[PDB]
C-alpha cells in the first residue's frame, strides 16, 4: 500500500467529521469521522483559479498577452450513493445541508492516503426507476484552502548512494549486476543514472535500480555513476577484457 | 462464498409448499423418465461491474427452469410457472440480507425436438450481490 | 529521430524547469529540468490570434473585413496522468499551483526537438471510478512568447567530451583548475556536471565550460562528469597532496 | 483535366505565395509558390455575407421582411497536416503567424483549376495521442475580396448551332441519329433543344446532343431543334414513313 | 399467467367467425394429412422490461400461425391473412380488458423446403400486460 | 518478457497454499484421470492499447482454470474457486510490482457434453502491463 | 509496389540476429516435420484510406508468425514472440525509410487441435504506407 | 445497361496493355488447367443511395479478379496486382465519361484450401454512376 505507484481506485471510503477539534490534525484517524457506505461515485472538487490580468501602456510587449493566477477556489463535489434513509448519518448530512453549516469532510483512498476539504452541501438529489435500486445524489460546495493530501507526505533523500566497486572481471559481454542503493535508512527519492565515461569498452544498461554493465573490447574503464540532485555521484572502475 | 446458500434457500423457499417435483440443485440433473416434472437452479455470468467504490459487487444470473414430458401443452408450463414458482419466489425473506438487489428478466419456452424427450420451460433472474 | 519525416509520438515526455536560469538557452539538456512519467495523455497549448478591426469610413469598396492579427496567445495546455502521490514532482507541481508563480515546462517529442512554455497552473483536477487507476488533470494557462520547437531548427552534435585527466597534486589553497570541453568543435548546445566521487579529500566547483578541483584533504579520489542530458561521460582522477 | 465535370477532389494540392508580385496574376503559375507537403485535411474559408436591413417607416405594407446584402465576409480556413518541422516553410508559416503579415495562399484542384485567398493567420496547434502521427492544425483569417477560380474560368458560346440535314427516312422505330454540332471550335456551352413539330407521327429522343428521330404514322413534318439561349435554331425535313 | 385466459379469449374469437380449420392452441400441433389448412396460437418472448414503478408491466408477443398444403401460392395466404386473422381481432373486447395494449409487429411467410410438406405464415404481435 | 514471471508468480503463490491439486502451467495440459483436479493459468489478448505517451503499456487477460470430473455438483466447484483460488489474488505482492494494475472480470462454468469426461470453470483477470 | 520490398526488408532484419529458424516468404509456406521452427511473413487488407489529398496513403496488417511443434509449452512461444522477433523489428532503419508509420496490434495463439501436429503464434502489425 | 460497356472499357484498357493472360470477361470464368492467370471483370452490389433529388445515381462494386496456380508465392500476385493492374487503372479517359466517381477500396488474396488448385487476387473498386 505505497503512495509512490499509481493505485486502482476500488476500496476508497467517504468519511464526514463530526467531532469538534480541527479536523487537519491527524485525519488518518477516523476518531471522530463519520463513514458513509454504498457510494454509487465520486467526483472530487476540482482545483480552480482564475487568469488576472497585468497589462500596462507602458510596455516594450503587447502582442504575447501576459497574465498571471488570480484567486483559486475548490469548485464543487459531487457524489451519489444508495438513498438509505434508515442509514444514520444521511440524516446527519440531510440535517447538516438543512442548518446550512460549513463542515468537514475526508476521502481514504486504497492507496495509503487521506484528503479532507470544508464546505457546505449544495445539492441533494433522489433518482428513483424501476430495475435498479433508488440513488441518493449529494453535492458539496467547498470553501477556503482545502488540506491535500501530499501535504502530509515525507521525503527522504541525501546521503548519498552506494555502488559495488571492482566488477573488474569482464568477459563475453560482462553482464555483471552492480547495485546503486541509497545509504539512508533505505527509502529515499530515486533519482539517478549511469553513464560510462568510455561508451566502448564497457557500456552502462541501467535497468530497474540494477546495472548491467557489458564489455566488448579489452581495456581499463572507470565507470561513473551520478544522482540527480546533481550532488552525489560515484565512479567504478573496470578491466574490461574482449576475451 | 454466497452461491451455495442462495440457492438453498430458495430452493427450500420452493419445498415449503406441496411437493410433487425434483428440486434438483445446480446442474447435473440426470432425470430419467422416473423423476419427472421437476425443477433446476443454477446461476450464470458472475461479472465484475464496479457500480461502487467500496466492495466488489458482484453480479451474476439466477436460472430457475423446469421440465415437462414430451408435447404436454404450455398450459401447464404457463400455469407452473405463474403459480407453483414466480409467486412464492417474489418474497422470500431469506435471500433478503443474502442478497443486494433482485429483479426478474424474462420467461422462455424450450423443448426437445428430436423424439421429444422432455419440455423445458426457464425463468430468468438478474442478482447483484455483495460476493 | 528524423524531424523532417512524419512521427507517431509515442515515447513523448513532460519536463518542468527546476533551475534558476532561463529555460530558453539550452532546451536539449533536461539538467534543469525535472521529469513527470506515467503521462496519460496530453493536449498542447494552441496558439491564438484574435482579429483586429482596420477599417475607416474614408476608404475603398467596404464590402469586406480588413483586417489583423492582434494579441496572439499561446492558450493554455492541459493533461492527464496516473495519481501519484508518493512521487517527488507530484507535489512539485502542486505547491507551484498552491502559491501560483510562472514557472516554464518542456515537452519532449521523439524526435530530439522540444518546445518550452511558461505559465501558471490554472486547474487542478482529479478523477476516480472503480476499476480505472486516480487519473489527475492539469491545465496551465501559457504566458509571454511560447518558445516553440522550430525556432532552433539547427541543432548540431557529436560524440567526445574533452577534458584534462591527472593534476593529482595541487597546494597553495589546492584549486586545481581542469579544462573540459566538447568534441563537436563546439558547435553544439553544450551541457555538463561534475563532482566529487567522494568529497572526502577533494571538492569540484565546476564553473564556466571548466572545473575546479580544491582538495580539502591528501587522498586520491575519481571525478566524473556528466554531458549535460546524460550521453557521454568521462573521468579524471585527482590525488590532492597535503602538500 | 476539363472542369465542366465533377472532380473526385483528392489529390488537391496547397501553396503560399511567396514572391512579390500579384498573386492574383497568374495563380496557375508555381513558381513563387511552395507546396504544402502531407495535407491531411483542408477546410477552405466559407463566404459570408451581412444581411442589411432594409425596412423603411414610410412604404406600403411591411409584412415581409426586406433585407438586402450586407458587407462580406471571406471567412477563416483551416487545415490540418502532418506536423513536419524538419520540412522547411512550416517555419516560415508559423513565422508568417509570428511576424502577424497578411499574404496569400491558392489551392490547386484534381481538376485543372486553383483558388487563392488572402489573409494571415490566426489558430495554431497540434493534436498529439498515441498510435497515430502528431498533426499540426492551422486556421487562417482570410481577408478582403478573394480571387474565386470561377472568375479565370472563360465563356465559348455563340456562332449558332450546327445540324446535320435530311435523314427523311423514317419507318420501324428508326430513331435515326441527329447531329446538333456547335460551331465555336467544338468546345461550346450547348444549351439547346429538339422537339417535334407534330409530337404524333415524328418524335425526338435526343441524348448527349446526339438526336434520335423516331416515327411511327407518315405524312409530312418537319422537326425543329432550338437553342435554349433564344435566337439560335435549326429545322430538319422529316418524311416518317408508316412501312 | 394470464396466458391461458388471454389464448382461449382469442381463440373463442377466431372460432366465432366462420370455421373451415382446426385451431390448436398451445405448441404440440400435431396435424398429419387430415386437419390441414389449420391454425395455431402461441405466445412467446415475455419479459419483464418493467418501465413502469407501479406494476411489473411484462411484455411478450403473440403468434398466430396458418398452415396450408405444401406448395398452395401465396395468394391463399394472402386471403387467409386478410380475411380471417388480420381484420377479426382488431378490436376484441376480451383481449381489451385483458392485456393494456396491443400492437401489430409483423407478418410473412415461410413453407418447408426438405419435403415440403408445409407451408405456414406467421402473425406476430407485441402485448403489454399486467401478472 | 514476462508471462513466464507472471505465470510462475501466480501459480507459486497458489502451490504456496494447500495442495490437493496439479499446477500444469502454460497450455498443453494432457491430464488422463491420474492427476484431477488440476488448475491451468494462461494468457491471451496481449493488445497495443497505447492509453500511454511514454511507454507502451499494452493489456492481456489472465486465465485461471481448473477442471473437475463430469457430474461434479457446482457447488463444490463454487466451492473450489472460493476455498483455493479467489481470495488469495486479492494480495498478492509478487506480482503487483511486476505488473501494472490488474481487475476481475468474470467467472464462469463448461463442461463436456459428449463422453463428459471432464467438467471446467475459468477466472478471468484483465490485466496492465508495460513491457 | 512496397510489399515484396517490405517483406525482404523485414527478413532481413531478422536473419541479422543469430539463426536457428527458418523465413519462408510469401505465403505458400510447406514446412514438413524438418524444417520446423519457422517464421511466415505476408501481408493482408491494403484498403484505401484516404486520410490525405496528395496520396493513397494505403493501409495494411503485417502478420508475423512463428510455428512450433505441436504441444510444446507456450513459455518459449512467449521468449520467442517477445525477446526473439520483437525487440530487434522495433527499429528498422530501412523500414522507416520505405513506410510512412507501424504500429503493433496483436499478440496471439493457436495450437493445431486435428491431429495437433503444430503450434502457431501471431504477431500482427498495421502499416500505414504509401505505394 | 451500363455494365456491359463499363466490363468492356476496362477489358480493351487491359488488353490495350501487354497481354500474358486470359480475358475471361464477366463472371461464368470455368478454366480447367491449360488457360492459367488470367482475369474476370465483373459487378456486385447496384444498390439505390439516391444522393440526388434529380438522378438515381446507383452505385455498385467493381471486380478485377485474377487467378493464379495453386501455391505461386504471393509475390508474383503482388507485383502482378501493382504493376499490371494499379497502375493502368489510374485513369481510363472511356471510364471518365460513362460513370460519375471512381473510388478504389482494397484487395485480399484468397486461394483453393482444399486440394489447391488454384490461387486468387481480387482487386475491389467502387463506382458510382447514373442510369
Amino acid at each position: 500500500p505505497n503512495p509512490t505507484m499509481p493505485v486502482k481506485g476500488a476500496g476508497t471510503t467517504l468519511w464526514v467529521y463530526k467531532g469538534s477539534g480541527d479536523p487537519y490534525a491527524n485525519p488518518l484517524s477516523d476518531v471522530d469521522w463519520s463513514r458513509l457506505a454504498k457510494v454509487k461515485d465520486l467526483t472530487p472538487g476540482e482545483l480552480t483559479a482564475e487568469s488576472y490580468d497585468d497589462s500596462y501602456l507602458d510596455d516594450e510587449d503587447a502582442d504575447w498577452t501576459a497574465t498571471g493566477q488570480g484567486q483559486k477556489s475548490a469548485g464543487d463535489t459531487s457524489f451519489t450513493l444508495a438513498w438509505m434513509p434508515g442509514e444514520q448519518g444521511q440524516q446527519a448530512l440531510l440535517a447538516w445541508f438543512n442548518e446550512g453549516d460549513t463542515r468537514a469532510y475526508k476521502i481514504r483512498f486504497p492507496n495509503g492516503t487521506v484528503d479532507v476539504f470544508r464546505g457546505w452541501v449544495s445539492s441533494i438529489g433522489k433518482a428513483v426507476t424501476a430495475k435498479e435500486v433508488i440513488t441518493r445524489t449529494v453535492k458539496v460546495t467547498n470553501v477556503g484552502r482545502p488540506s491535500m493530501a501530499e501535504d502530509r507526505s515525507t521525503v527522504t533523500a541525501a546521503t548519498g548512494m552506494t555502488v559495488t566497486p571492482a566488477s573488474t572481471s569482464v568477459v563475453k559481454g560482462q553482464s555483471t549486476t552492480l547495485t546503486v542503493a541509497f545509504q539512508p535508512e533505505g527509502v529515499t527519492d530515486k533519482s539517478f543514472r549511469a553513464v560510462s565515461a568510455d561508451k566502448t569498452k564497457a557500456t552502462v544498461s541501467v535497468s530497474g535500480m540494477t546495472i548491467t554493465v557489458n564489455g566488448v573490447a579489452a581495456g581499463k574503464v572507470n565507470i561513473p555513476v551520478v544522482s540527480g540532485n546533481g550532488e552525489f555521484a560515484a565512479v567504478a572502475e573496470i578491466t574490461v577484457t574482449a576475451s | 462464498m454466497k452461491h451455495t446458500e442462495l440457492r438453498a434457500a430458495v430452493l427450500d423457499a420452493l419445498e415449503k409448499h406441496d411437493t410433487g417435483a425434483t428440486f434438483f440443485d445446480g446442474r447435473p440433473a440426470v432425470f430419467d423418465e422416473a423423476d419427472f416434472p421437476a425443477v433446476a437452479v443454477y446461476l450464470t455470468g458472475a461479472e465484475y461491474t464496479g457500480e461502487e467504490l467500496d466492495s466488489d459487487t458482484w453480479q451474476a444470473e439466477l436460472h430457475i427452469e423446469v421440465f415437462l414430458p414430451a408435447q404436454v401443452p404450455d398450459s401447464e408450463l404457463d400455469a407452473w410457472m405463474e403459480s407453483r414458482i414466480y409467486p412464492v419466489m417474489s418474497d422470500i425473506p431469506a435471500l433478503s440480507d443474502l442478497i443486494t438487489s433482485m429483479v426478474a428478466s424474462g420467461y422462455d419456452y424450450r423443448r426437445d425436438d428430436d423424439a421429444g424427450l422432455w419440455s423445458s420451460a426457464d425463468l430468468t433472474y438478474v442478482i447483484t450481490y455483495e460476493m
